[PDB]
RNA sequence: AAACUCAGUUGACACAAAAUAGACUACGAAAGUGGCUUUAACAUAUCUGAACACACAAUAGCUAAGACCCAAACUGGGAUUAGAUACCCCACUAUGCUUAGCCCUAAACCUCAACAGUUAAUCAACAAAACUGCUCGCCAGAACACUACGAGCCACAGCUUAAAACUCAAA
RNA sequence: GAGGAGACAAGUCGUAACAUGGUAAGUGUACUGGAAAGUGCACUUGGACGAACC
């Protein structure tokens, strides 16, 4: 069948197999791209965590953390720790609109992690917590 | 200029002109023939159709040059080569018959493989930015990174012919100044590098 | 009407210098200068065809007429 | 369908308040704006990890190394084609509009 | 930089606010009204008409009692500067919300009054083409002046109404 | 007694407004401050957002 962008349906039966395991069974990837840092945790799919990643923890410091750059290096280390962890699929559920929301994946990748979903989870308010007064330069 | 922008700078080359009409091509063919009604700027007298000119150390003699004085510059080149010529020589003799096949002796090859090893992949432009070098300005960058490490004050009454050969010979075993400046350039890069987003080409 | 579809500053001009103008006037032309207005399609091949056979028509007549009257006083 | 303006501006006999305030005439002009103005960086970073981790040392990095000059050589490539395929253009279309003025008043 | 040791996944979880629809132009006299359900409900005429009364009137603010996610005058700290009682960063309070009363101000502006009518022979400029009939309200150089005095008001550093002297040839 | 206004007039501290006036400007309202003023909540354009896709 020709490819479907859609994820496949909970609990029906689906024929994509990723290593013989489900697409419910894939471990996930949240990713917090946000403004001037990025983080990166892998989980199981009972949620058990697996990994994790950071700018800081990288070392990039202060201004250097909201780079695509040290979102990489987040991203490799993390794919590396999660490989001793077993993880081979993900699922990248990536949250925030930072300089590393798509180079945290690349580095993911890099790492040798193979990525077979995007979901993107930023929290977008329907309206409610009023935000910050807006900024005059 | 006093050449007319219609002058056309001169091609000396023997074996273009030599090349048999049938290899060619039909593009190749019309060149010819345009050239056969355009002007031609009188050859310089820097290169000349001998076999044994090199362009990398014509221009090498060019930068070395002082206040216009090619003739010093011409000597300076060709008694580097010549000093390296014979260290090479008498390294080969002490050598072993086994490291005789390793040591070079064609100081072309060496001044060439030299400039080479300093030659640096990538440079630092104002945007600091590490971005690439085109290969023009990495010739250029090791040319002059060699003949000032050799104009450095630090060599107390040394000849330029013998520092410049031993500077040439370390650079073309990868090592000395020269590579440690080229080595520094992209240890400077890499610390740069997160800010390698800022360059807008 | 110009390339524009304005009317054509001929129009106006002949108005200051009080020189007549007949005028094929199409419906979106302006036919308030136009000292003599004939309201009629001015962009078929057709149409413009027909108009200018009838001025040419209309000039070579007025002129071959006024050399035949002329001569036709003069020879009294 | 373009949005309707009817009633939406502040007029004469529009019993509304205004639900557009145009600080410019919503009159088509006889123009058009002209067409308003990094690359390599996932090789640089390999490069870089490759000295990082060889000690900058070009010996194992020649792939790396190779790599990045080509990629730099593509970027020269493309940054040619485009200025060259770029030259339908504002010049052609604001030749091809003044052929047409908007007229907003009467002939 | 200061600041917190707290940060990420998952689950439970509001008295705060109400993506998309909305490229819709509707409701209300105006202020205002854009999550869902229900109840009540959107004056009259085939006109205009209130400091001369009655009823409303965004935001802010006052009194009392609650709520407090987030935001936030003020305040403190960080940074900046020659200085920075600000712009930038962090924390937090009144306050923004609910109840019951006050306060009655907005560039409360669509700066274009209500009703009826016309597009005919135009129109200082700009703006949102130009007008006709009728009625009410308001204006008569600038500044003094959203001021002084008087008066009224749950208002007490207030609101409405509101001058004059001196000065100028301008505004 | 003291305040207010206007005028004459120079200095003083700043540069608040006039250009995107260098934090857009302003209305109401409240707190604050050598001083124009700063900020908070709502409102106006008497600002712009360059006016096909890019
Ligand atoms: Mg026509
Ligand atoms: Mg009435
Ligand atoms: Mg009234
Ligand atoms: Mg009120
Ligand atoms: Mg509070
Ligand atoms: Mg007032
Ligand atoms: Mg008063
Ligand atoms: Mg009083
Ligand atoms: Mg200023
Ligand atoms: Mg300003
Ligand atoms: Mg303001
Ligand atoms: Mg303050
Ligand atoms: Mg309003």
């Amino acid at each position: 069948t020709k490819f479907s962008i859609y994820p496949p349906i909970p609990g029906e039966e689906s024929s994509l197999r990723w290593a013989g395991k489900k697409f419910e069974e894939i471990p996930i990837a949240h990713i917090k791209a946000s403004h001037n840092n990025t983080q990166i945790q892998v989980v199981s799919a009972s949620n058990e965590p697996l990994a994790f990643a950071s700018c800081g923890t990288e070392g990039f410091r202060n201004a250097k953390k909201g780079t695509g750059i040290a979102a990489q290096t987040a991203g490799i280390a993390a794919a590396a720790r999660a490989k001793q962890k077993g993880v081979i699929h993900i699922r990248v559920v990536v949250k925030g609109l930072g300089p590393g929301r798509l180079s945290a994946m690349h580095g993911l990748i890099m790492g040798g992690l193979e990525v077979i979903s995007i979901t993107d989870n930023t929290p977008i308010p329907h309206n409610g917590c009023r935000p910050r007064k807006a900024r005059k330069l | 200029s006093r050449y007319s922008p219609e002058f056309k700078d001169p091609l000396i080359d023997k074996e273009y002109y030599r090349k048999p009409v049938e290899e060619l091509t039909e593009e190749e063919k019309y060149v010819r023939e345009l050239k056969k009604t355009q002007l031609i700027k009188a050859a310089p007298a820097g290169k000349t159709s001998s076999v044994f000119e090199d362009p990398v150390i014509s221009k090498f003699t060019n930068m070395m040059m002082i206040g216009g004085n090619k003739v010093l510059a011409r000597s300076l080149m060709i008694q580097t080569l010549e000093a390296v010529k014979r260290k090479q020589f008498e390294k080969y003799h002490a050598a072993s018959a086994e490291e005789q096949a390793t040591i070079e002796r064609n100081p072309y090859t060496i001044f060439h493989q030299a400039l080479k090893n300093c030659e640096p992949m990538i440079g630092l432009v104002p945007i600091q930015v590490p971005v690439p070098l085109p290969d023009r300005r990495r010739r250029f960058l090791a040319m002059k990174w060699m003949i000032t490490e050799c104009r450095d004050k630090k060599h107390q009454r040394t000849l330029m012919p013998e520092k410049l050969s031993h500077k040439l010979l370390e650079a073309f075993h990868n090592q000395g100044p020269v590579i440690k400046r080229k080595h520094d350039l992209h240890k400077m890069a890499e610390a740069n590098r997160a800010l390698a987003h800022y360059r807008w080409w | 009407l110009n390339n524009i579809f304005e009317p054509h500053v001929a129009v106006r001009d002949a108005a200051k210098m009080n020189i007549p103008t007949v005028g094929i006037v199409d419906t979106n032309c302006n036919p308030c200068l136009i000292t003599y207005p004939v309201p009629g399609n001015d962009d078929s091949p057709l149409a413009v065809h027909l108009y200018c056979r009838l001025f040419q028509t209309a000039i070579t007549r007025a002129k071959e007429k006024r050399q035949q009257v002329e001569a036709l006083y003069r020879l009294q | 369908a373009t949005p309707s303006l009817r009633g939406r501006l502040a007029r004469f006999g529009n019993p509304r308040k205004p639900v557009l305030k145009p600080n410019k005439p919503l009159i088509l002009a006889n123009r058009v704006g002209e067409r308003r103005r990094a690359t390599c960086i996932t090789e640089m970073s390999v490069m870089m990890a490759c000295w990082k981790q060889n000690e900058f040392r070009d010996d194992a990095c020649r792939k790396e190394i190779q790599g990045f000059l080509d990629c730099a050589a593509r970027a020269q490539e493309a940054r040619k084609m485009r200025s060259i395929q770029e030259t339908l253009l504002p010049n052609k279309l604001n030749k091809l509009l003044q052929r047409f003025p908007n007229k907003p008043y009467l002939s």
